[PDB]
């Protein structure tokens, strides 16, 4: 029982974590998909502009 | 990232043009012009 005390921790905030990193890149991925939809229609309306 | 880089030139550029063609545009209407000169100055002519 002491050795195994001494022994058995963790990872329980890694994976909070590594919920927490999935959220922010998930934030990222959508910030850069309204970026890239935001100038994908300007190109659009600088053609037919032109 | 790089979609919207893809996408950024795109955004801004063709505006380039949108310009160049009104500018080009400028002097094209202009030659409302020295024909008609001709055809008052040769009425002028046909008055005498």
């Amino acid at each position: 029982n002491k050795m195994l005390q001494k022994e058995k921790e963790s990872h329980a905030k890694e994976i909070d974590e590594r919920e927490k990193t999935i959220r922010d890149k998930g934030r990222r991925i959508y910030e850069l998909k309204k970026k890239t939809q935001e100038l994908e229609k300007f190109k659009f309306v600088l053609d037919y502009k032109i | 990232k790089k979609k919207a880089q893809d996408l950024e030139k795109f955004k801004f550029v063709l505006d380039h043009k949108i310009k160049e063609l009104k500018r080009d545009i400028v002097p094209r209407e202009d030659e409302i012009t020295k024909m008609k000169q001709e055809t008052n100055n040769m009425d002028q002519y046909l008055k005498e």
